[PDB]
């Protein structure tokens, strides 16, 4: 559009998809990366007759519908229905042509080959987009931040990624690529509220159970206080209602759902929580280069917008850091679309200019072009 | 030589390469009489010794005789021969045509010398903008119509100065001018107790801000302002000088809105009637227009005091606007044939100037874009020279010589050109004048008159082979005047305005860098100049001073220079600058190797 | 050339590189022949978009810096890294070019060629310097307090150096060019830190090292007495941190640098002493002349600055000689400098304008005119 790249952006993460264009500070569209589809789809008494309910369209009529994600922590899942995602973000949210501007679709740091291929061909094959970039969705909420350096955060519903900005940015052992994010939050609000009693099985029940969350949630700076208090609904056991007649009272659930993303020890296996392989890519760095990257704790993404996130992750980096070393971390005045922000800004400068896969860089490159232009 | 011994012989007026220099006297000749007026009426530039009325009938018998719009190009620095050679062909014109219109030109001129004209180097009174003034006329060629118009109105001079260059006089004129009584209703803050006017002349050079803030009232009244117009206007131009004081206080990760004393912000808005309350927290809390939706993503205060500057900037602009809008309502007839018109210039020229900046690049690649439709047209005669004769040379188009300059000042992206990289660094969420100059260093070679000064000059500075002659540009004071995160909410709280007359002059309501709007203006007035027979009057001084049979012919070429004519000159010399003539010839070269050819010999040619 | 030849001085040896500028009595900069070189200099929230870092300039960013050498042992070890050390002499510490500034740097006697061709070079080549000089280190140390004649040890944190002058001036064979420098205790104190548990392997940590032993560290008078003391933080084990928590108290270890001062063969060298070396520059000659270098033992350079550097010495001449001849030894009033002092006399001398090393010298006579000029 405008004198720059004016590229277009599909911030597409895994629970959210945000629509844009350069010279903007801000997400222009924002559709959950859930898209939809009946469970008793044809006619009904009650539903609406839809087919592929691209992002909230989803949520819709859960009691009667089903709900995927063609996004999966970063994973490009459904490239069908990331189609109709990238249909919505340029085609229709953007309702201007993917096929007429440089596009930007947000994506996991390390994502496999499969969803960059995605991305690049459809954006040449089902949206001729002039020249898109795969742009690294942390990096993006780096960019967005003010900041092109330091711990880059991208925490939550979508997926949550931590690219540290050193001798190293890209690697499959120095991002980390968290695929703990607001949807294994989501993931565990089911759990309990099943616990509780609240039975959840459907994925339009989780998705049920994602919408509690996103609004029903809480970074818990300190659980177990909050969990208390929760255990009946006083202040963060909150209640969500389906419009076919179903309420949820969802306890210490709220704030069990973020501390997933720090403490996975809610889930009950062996696995590895956001500020310690936020950590991890930061200790790639130098010892004055982790002392480096500390000063810009970016962060964004979904847990991002759950109470105490930069509390939580900074107290926790914080003490991820040698004591001669404090970390400070970057809140963008929007976390979960700074990727779009990032994304868009770097569409707003020359630097798109040199970072999209052009629609030629994959008909030519394939889709690894996205390899071959960003990871 | 030439120039020099002719105007000091009293020539002022000396034809150069294909131009009427007007050497000027700052006096208006009486070669624009009506005895002149007529002399000329029928006489084209070329028809007649170089005068404003040769090219200022030109101009008409193009407009009732070949029935032609026109435009009397006339530039270089400003108030040096701009009103002298307009004026010229106004009244040229006047009596030619039916002239009256552009009566009120002259008292569109005080108030166009408030917030219009700042004041320059080589001029007090200077038009820090180029106007023209489109005297339209019938098809019999008559003044029923006279219309002038202001563009290159330096917003960034509303609020960010140059040196020997006041803002737009007002701003001073107000303080100093406008009554204290006014300075309350203006809440008009001394000249540097407002963070514009930082300035050191209070008052215009050989002038005042009383006087001419009194011709400002006065003539605005002329044009059809109310002395509560005007003083809403004056409101305007102190509120404007507020917003600089106005202040959103900032923090350390990239936040949204805080502003808590919003006194200066008070004075603006009791000043412009808006809420006090609604501009501050609104640039506090802007919605950044983003796409679909307008995001309370809201400006970081960076950005917040950075849509101060572009309220206090786009605000005084639509107020001189709006002012130059009352200025053509009285000043043009509301009835006019105008199928024919002339558009006379009164810009400031190649300006060769000690700060060359965002404001004053704007205006050395503004008269670099016009001196292209000057020298353009320059071709265009020596074209005709060429086809005159039998010339087997028709050479290069000479305002070419321009254009490299010109796209330096303007490629956008794709390593883009210099206002443009600025442009670029004000698309920022932030502001990026360290990427602005990493664009100028990168991209002097993606510019093709970019001189990127050395190893340690280029890191903030830099130059521009500008066709004034090379311009050094140090931009790094330019996205200040050039971010423009015009606050659409507090602008549309302008329109909010209590002061209804504010409201007037911004019922309309954060990119669109204001390099951007002026290069807009250039192409403005370039459009002005060349949407015709460019009418080739230039404004020469043989001392900015504004002196009349005072001159050094180093001044001389130095307007011509800044008017092109010096290059105008180089560029009939570029194509066929001389043409001796064939019976020239015969005298001339008998005894030169004729030898069976005396001279007047029969055969033109072959003789 | 120039009265007062407003020479740039550049006292470079193994170490201390010194700028200043003609009649002065003390560097108008002091950094070491060293210059730092980062491991990948990516972009990092600490970082430099620079890659040569001269002087202690390399002694800072060491957490991810590599260490390179201009001059070691006197030899210019890098002149590329001596173009970094008069880029910073003069361009950068001087501010003035070397171009247009005659610049009397310093060089060993005996230098090989290398160092002379390039001293004359660099000053040429990289800054076309108007008037080089390199003058005797040592010699020069002698023209700092005033001194025409006497033995002249000059150690610099560059190379070890005496001259004995006489009536006369001193002999190739009777001139001290020892196998040592302040790298050389740099490197013990490295080694000697490693063994009670201060490890250093990089030149980062060797320099860490090198700032020790400019630093903490000690003439030992009773070497191995205060190295009883100091096995145990008691006296003389003093910590230096790398600012990681690296804690190295560098015990035994300090004292036993200027120990490689006075004798250099604990490294694994078969050099010799240094005031050995004086007392055999000394006695080279008759005995009136070989006794005139008995006498003056101008202690000078940076390795003859640590505490304890004069009377050890002196007692080493001394005890080093024949009661026969008396020996006494010179404190210049700045002795770690004093070559850098003598430099900036003879510079505002006449004789910078009877011995430097024009640029035409060296583009003429070959890069030899420093052997011309540099004795």
């Amino acid at each position: 559009d405008e004198d720059e790249t004016t590229a277009l952006v599909c911030d597409n993460g895994s629970g959210l998809v945000k629509a844009g264009f350069a010279g903007d500070d801000a997400p222009r569209a924002v559709f959950p990366s859930i898209v939809g589809r009946p469970r008793h789809q044809g006619v009904m008494v009650g539903m609406g007759q839809k087919d592929s309910y691209v992002g909230d369209e989803a949520q819709s009529k859960r009691g009667i519908l089903t709900l995927k994600y063609p996004i999966e922590h970063g994973i490009i899942t459904n490239w069908d229905d990331m189609e109709k995602i990238w249909h919505h973000t340029f085609y229709n949210e953007l309702r201007v042509a993917p096929e007429e501007h440089p596009t930007l679709l947000t994506e996991a740091p390390l994502n496999p080959k499969a969803n960059r291929e995605k991305m690049t061909q459809i954006m040449f094959e089902t949206f001729n987009v002039p020249a898109m970039y795969v742009a690294i969705q942390a990096v993006l909420s780096l960019y967005a931040s003010g900041r092109t350096t330091g711990i880059v955060l991208d925490s939550g519903d979508g997926v949550t990624h931590n690219v540290p900005i050193y001798e190293g940015y890209a690697l499959p052992h120095a991002i980390m690529r968290l695929d703990l994010a607001g949807r294994d939050l989501t993931d565990y609000l089911m759990k309990i509220l099943t616990e509780r009693g609240y039975s959840f099985v459907t994925t339009a029940e989780r998705e049920i159970v994602r919408d509690i969350k996103e609004k029903l949630c809480y970074v818990a700076l300190d659980f177990e206080n909050e969990m208390a208090t929760a255990a009946s609904s006083s202040s963060l056991e909150k209640s969500y209602e389906l419009p076919d007649g179903q309420v949820i009272t969802i306890g210490n659930e709220r704030f069990r759902c973020p501390e997933t993303l720090f403490q996975p020890s809610f889930i009950g296996m062996e696995s590895a929580g956001i500020h310690e392989t936020t950590y991890n890519s930061i200790m790639k760095c130098d010892i004055d280069i982790r002392k480096d990257l500390y000063a810009n704790n970016v962060m964004s993404g979904g847990t991002t917008m759950y109470p105490g996130i930069a509390d939580r992750m900074q107290k926790e980096i914080t003490a991820l850091a040698p004591s001669t070393m404090k970390i400070k971390i970057i809140a963008p005045p929007e976390r979960k679309y700074s990727v779009w922000i990032g994304g868009s800004i770097l569409a707003s400068l020359s630097t798109f200019q040199q970072m999209w896969i052009t629609k030629q860089e994959y008909d030519e490159a394939g889709p690894s072009i996205v390899h071959r232009k960003c990871f | 030589h030439n120039l020099r011994e002719r105007y000091f012989s009293g020539l002022i007026y000396t034809y150069s390469g294909l131009f009427c220099v007007v050497i000027n006297p700052y006096k208006q000749l009486p070669i624009y009489s009506e005895k002149i007026i007529d002399m000329y009426k029928g006489k084209k530039r070329h028809e007649m010794p170089p005068h404003i009325y040769a090219i200022a009938d030109t101009a008409y018998r193009s407009m009732l005789q070949d029935r032609e719009d026109q435009s009397i190009l006339c530039t270089g620095e400003s108030g040096a021969g701009k009103t002298e050679n307009t004026k010229k062909v106004i009244q040229y014109l006047a009596v030619v045509a039916s002239g009256e219109l552009e009566k009120q030109l002259l008292q569109a001129n005080p108030i166009l010398e408030a917030f219009g004209n700042a004041k320059t180097v080589k001029n007090d009174n200077s038009s820090r903008f180029g106007k023209f003034i489109r005297i339209n006329f019938d098809v019999t060629g008559y003044i029923v119509g006279a219309n002038i118009e202001t563009y290159l109105l330096e917003k960034s001079r509303a609020i960010r100065q140059a040196k020997d260059e006041r803002t737009f006089h007002i701003f001073y004129y107000l303080i100093a001018g406008a009554s204290e009584q006014m300075r309350n209703d203006l809440l008009l803050e001394g000249f540097n107790n407002y963070t514009f006017l930082s300035n050191g002349h209070v008052p215009i050079p050989a002038q005042q801000d009383d006087e001419m803030f009194q011709e400002t009232l006065e003539a605005m009244t002329i044009m059809g302002f109310t002395e509560e117009e005007q003083t809403s206007i004056l409101r305007v131009v102190s509120s404007v000088l507020q917003l600089g004081n106005i202040v959103f206080k900032k923090e350390r990760n990239t936040d949204q809105a805080s502003m808590p004393d919003n006194t200066a912000a008070q004075k603006v808005c009791h000043l412009m009637g808006i809420n006090v309350t609604d501009f501050t927290r609104s640039i506090l809390t802007p919605r950044i227009k983003v796409g679909r939706d307008v995001v309370q993503k809201a400006q970081t205060k960076e950005q917040a005091d950075f849509a101060i500057e572009a309220l206090a900037k786009a605000k005084f602009e639509r107020l001189f606007r709006w002012i130059l809008t009352r200025v053509n309502k009285a000043l043009d007839k509301t009835k006019r044939q105008g199928a024919s018109f002339l558009g006379i210039l009164d810009i400031a020229g190649f300006e060769i100037f000690e700060i060359n900046s965002f404001e004053q690049l704007c205006i050395n690649y503004t008269n670099e874009k016009l001196q292209q439709l000057f020298n353009h047209t320059m071709f265009i005669l020596e074209q005709e020279e060429y086809q005159r004769e039998g010339i087997e040379w028709n050479f290069i188009d000479f305002g070419l010589d321009l254009q490299p300059c010109i796209e330096l000042i303007e490629r956008p992206t794709n390593p883009p050109g210099v206002l443009a990289l600025l442009d670029e660094e004000c698309w920022f969420p932030k502001a990026t004048d360290t990427s602005f100059v990493e664009k100028l260093i990168q991209e002097q070679g993606n510019h093709a008159k970019f001189q990127k000064s050395k190893q340690l000059k280029d890191k903030t500075e830099f130059c521009i082979l500008h066709y004034a002659g090379k311009v050094t540009y140090n931009a790094s004071a330019w996205l200040t005047k050039n971010m423009d995160p015009l606050n659409d909410n507090v602008t549309s709280l302008l329109n909010q305005s209590s002061d209804k007359f504010v409201a007037d002059l911004w019922k309309d309501v954060m990119f669109r860098t204001v390099g951007q709007l002026y290069k807009e203006q250039l192409t403005k007035l370039m459009t002005t100049l060349r949407n015709t027979n460019p009418n080739f009057v230039r404004c020469i001084i043989p001392n900015h001073e504004k002196r009349a049979g005072k001159l050094d012919a180093h001044l001389v070429l130095e307007q011509l220079r800044c008017n092109g004519v010096l290059e105008g000159i180089r560029i009939c010399r570029q194509g066929f600058p001389n043409r001796i003539v064939f019976q020239e010839f015969r005298q001339r070269y008998e005894i030169l190797a004729a030898n069976a050819i005396p001279k007047g010999f029969m055969d033109g040619k072959q003789a």
